[PDB]
């Protein structure tokens, strides 16, 4: 069932309990986690926070909890399967999903005893009706109905896509129990800036979400502070930004962020020789002297950042980037701390996917979740050094893929792998930065070729996983344009192709768009994609 | 305003000629109307591609061949050898204002540009330099044998006067003599002065000493 | 060769040029160099070359604008290869030391 209003039957309820969180390994969810993290310690409330990564993690922590805790909540993770089928829960526990994943099972949605979903019913949801999914001529009657089932319930899963932020709806549930604070809504802002930077989100629907919080972030300026007399320093002011799209601008040399951005680095294609010179013509035009350009932002002439916004807007409009200034926000404490939500996302993100072989996944995830507060913000400068490291092997390998051609056309879909030992390859075998990898090399690919038709075509990108066990992850991203709704059939379409050539495919992570094979496997499932997709 | 005429003709010398305002001007619009019609053999505008390759690298020196200097306009080649201070001056001039025409922010870069002219078809041997070369453009070969340090030159100082906290204006210096202010127009003493060493305006000096190469004619 | 290990396994490149007697080489040699002294007057190739102007200009595009890197060369093939070179090596009179012809292998391909 969705839950009518979370104030009264979801936070009232699990007020008077002992509960337990499981949380994914995304920064919306790390965000969604921070927010009632706060809200159960305002009221005391005893919970556990678990973190997992993939269906069998969060399998294995219910069959290590579930004797002990019967309120669940679940972040990010488990509305777009059958929970009561995964988990094989007692008929006493209550499951709270707080997921953004769509579309939702329709075993979660009409279950009304134990199932109840954190997720808003204005949001974009095509259920189908109860009497087309659940229950001579009328065996034939009974075949047809059948039949309709199939064809609707295909219809309705073919493709998933992405809701609206958890973290957002974690602070409109603070906001309704009047307990939203300024480090809430900077979290619930991170939260929708992770959907927006990792593409999970339409861009209208973006800018929607920022105009929600735009309203949040006035009226938390103006709860204590006006025009006249002001706040001290120390306090934590969020303020909306239309700021550039450049990535960690304001914490590297512009040329790197130039270098880096995704955007800018396909549009000029400075992965190629010829790409450093289109560079140049741009800061020509701009007329920025190199060695201020190639200096740290902050060490930059304060007469060139007076007006840089515009200059880079202006330069970029006849470039022909229609696109380059965003809608977002910022945050200013003490003297000399500023931060863009997508630098936090950036750094939060790079902390998670870090690539050291250092303890476990959920150590780099307790790392990521203490940077998210003021108290760490040690942890999160570390975190920004390993996104400016992140951002640049990310670049290298987009270099190596589209110099080496190993981004190829297979008909319906492009194709990409990476070869063990190959530089910086360990970055990229979690899959989340495999998938945004994926992401930013497809722009780069349609960026860089001339054929109109390969413009249009979705990516199948794979890396390896576990030489000891010989398997590779495999991703798959929709077609990049610039009026995509971002909702992708590659989950589907890989199961479909699994089960058609009886693969070894482990389904374990949360997009079902992601998927681990026996490397083997690879050539037949390849063949089997190829002719579903035709 | 100044009218345009035809330069060849006159009865100056080709200094005192070419420093007169209406053939200095119309030497100017000259260089411009060069710099912005002169093509390659194919057809490729040749100086917009080189001010394109020198303001994105931030070279703030323009590069120009004699050999189509002559083709395009005669008479500034005609002048060049004979009057080359002035008309490099000129020219400087009007290469910087053609290049605020095709980058209009490259004035934040460098307020001066500096026209250097290659190929010159006057070659001569190092060793027969004479009188009759003199403050005139030339073209020699050579092995550096010394340099100095690059060192700061004074090019538009300005005088603390030596009493007070008046600034004496600026004085354009010369590579002859330390060009000096005398008395302060402010109050008349004189004598020695103070440089206002932060607006002072320097420019890079390095002195070269070049030889005849050893195997040109050297032998023994 | 006179010269010691040391300084022989400093070059990455041995070359050996021999002039023996091939009276049809020697017949080709012959009229090539006669052909370039009357070519060259004051007044093997089968390729033709590049004209020496286009070839400065296309080494000095080459070392500038142009930086190979190395992703995989075959770790295993290049290993073997070197090791039983170094095996048959040591019954004979030139001297592939340890590493130094590894890396001019791996600075060859690049
Ligand atoms: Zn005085």
């Amino acid at each position: 069932m969705f839950v009518s209003d979370f104030r009264k039957e979801f936070y009232e309820v699990v007020q008077s309990q002992r509960v337990l969180l499981f949380v994914a390994s995304d920064v919306d969810a790390l965000c969604a986690c921070k927010i009632l993290q706060a809200l159960f310690q305002c009221d005391h409330v005893q919970y556990t926070l678990v973190p997992v990564s993939g269906w069998q993690e969060l399998e294995t922590a219910f069959l290590e909890h579930k004797e002990q805790f019967h309120y669940f909540i679940l972040i990010n993770c488990g509305a777009n399967v059958d929970l009561l089928d995964i988990l094989q829960p007692d008929e006493d526990t209550i499951f709270f999903v707080c997921d953004t994943h769509r579309p939702v099972n329709v075993v979660n949605v009409y279950n009304d005893t134990q199932i109840k979903l954190l997720i808003k019913q204005d949001d974009d949801l095509e259920v189908p009706a109860y009497e087309d999914i659940f229950r001579t001529m009328r065996r034939r009657q009974r075949r047809e109905w059948e039949a309709r089932r199939r064809d609707i319930l295909f219809d309705y899963e073919q493709y998933e896509y992405h809701g609206t932020s958890s973290a957002m709806v974690m602070f409109e549930l603070a906001w309704m129990l009047s307990k939203d604070l300024n480090d809430m809504l900077w979290w619930a802002i991170v939260g929708l800036t992770d959907q927006w930077v990792q593409d999970k989100i339409t861009q209208m629907k973006y800018v929607t979400d920022v105009g929600v919080l735009q309203r949040h972030v006035s009226r938390h300026n103006h709860r204590n502070e006006d025009e006249e007399n002001t706040l001290s320093v120390d306090c934590t002011r969020i303020s909306f930004e239309y700021d550039l799209r450049l990535v960690l601008y304001q914490h590297w040399s512009l040329h790197d962020s130039l270098c880096n951005t995704s955007y800018t680095a396909a549009r000029f294609k400075l992965w190629s020789v010829h790409g450093q010179k289109r560079l140049q013509e741009f800061l020509a035009d701009m007329g920025l002297p190199l060695k201020q350009v190639k200096q740290k932002f902050q060490a930059m002439d304060i007469s060139l950042k007076e007006n840089l916004r515009e200059m880079i807007e202006e330069s970029a409009n006849k470039f022909g980037m229609k696109d380059m200034r965003v809608q977002t926000f910022s945050i200013h404490f003490g003297f000399k701390h500023k931060f863009l939500a997508s630098d936090v996302v950036f750094a939060t993100m790079s902390l998670m996917e870090s690539p050291e072989k250092d303890g476990s996944g959920t150590d780099h995830f307790i790392q990521a979740l203490d940077s998210l507060s003021r108290s760490n913000l040690d942890k999160l400068y570390h975190g920004l050094e390993l996104a400016k490291k992140q951002l640049r092997a990310t670049q290298q390998t987009i270099a190596s893929c589209l110099c080496t051609n190993l981004v190829i056309s297979q008909g319906p879909f492009l194709y990409c792998s990476l070869m063990e030992g190959t530089p910086d390859v360990m970055l990229f075998s979690r899959p989340a930065s495999l998938s945004l990898l994926s992401k930013h090399l497809l722009k780069s690919f349609v960026c860089s070729t001339k054929n109109r038709r390969c413009k249009l075509l979705p990516l199948v990108m794979a890396a390896p996983l576990s030489m000891e066990h010989g398997t590779v992850t495999v991703v798959g991203i929709p077609p990049e344009t610039d009026s995509s709704d971002r909702k992708n059939f590659f989950g589907r379409a890989f199961e479909k192709a699994a089960e058609s050539t009886s693969s070894r495919m482990l389904h374990n992570h949360f997009d079902l768009s992601v998927i681990e094979l026996k490397a083997e496997d690879r050539s037949k499932f390849l063949d089997a994609l190829i002719s579903l997709l035709s | 305003e100044s009218i345009e005429n035809l330069e060849d003709l006159k009865g100056h010398s080709v200094r005192e000629w070419v420093s007169m305002a209406g053939p200095r001007l119309e030497i100017h619009h000259r260089f411009k109307n060069f710099l912005r019609t002169h093509v390659d053999s194919h057809g490729h505008n040749v100086f917009k591609e080189r001010i394109s390759d020198m303001c994105k690298e931030n070279r703030e020196s323009l590069v120009v061949n004699y050999e189509d200097l002559a083709a395009r306009e005669h008479v500034l080649a005609y002048f060049l050898p004979e009057a080359p201070a002035e008309l490099l001056q000129i020219f400087d001039e009007a290469a910087l204002e053609v290049v605020l025409a095709m980058y209009p922010k490259y004035d934040r870069i460098t307020n001066h540009i500096h026209v250097r002219i290659s190929h010159l078809p006057l070659v001569e041997e190092l060793r027969s330099l004479r009188q009759l070369h003199l403050n005139q453009l030339i073209r020699t070969s050579g092995v550096v044998t010394s340099c100095t340090g690059v060192l700061p030159q004074l090019s538009m100082v300005k005088y603390n006067c030596n009493k007070c906290n008046f600034v004496l204006g600026p004085f354009c210096q010369s590579q002859n003599q330390e060009v000096k202010p005398g008395s302060c127009p402010e109050c008349q003493s004189a004598g020695p002065f103070e440089v206002n060493m932060e607006e002072t305006i320097y420019q890079n000096y390095q002195r070269i000493r070049i030889q005849e190469s050893p195997g040109k004619v050297a032998a023994g | 060769v006179d010269l010691t290990e040391p300084i022989i396994s400093r070059f990455d490149i041995l070359c050996v040029v021999r002039d023996t007697v091939d009276p049809v080489q020697d017949e080709m040699l012959a009229r090539f160099v006669v052909g370039s002294h009357v070519r060259h007057h004051p007044s093997t190739y089968g390729v033709e070359p590049l004209p020496q102007e286009v070839l400065k200009k296309y080494i000095i595009y080459a070392k500038e604008r142009v930086h190979p890197k190395l992703n995989q060369m075959d770790q295993d093939k290049v290993a073997k290869m070197y090791s039983d070179l170094r095996k048959e090596s040591m019954a004979t009179g030139s001297i592939p030391i340890t590493v130094r012809h590894i890396e001019s292998m791996i600075r060859m391909a690049e």
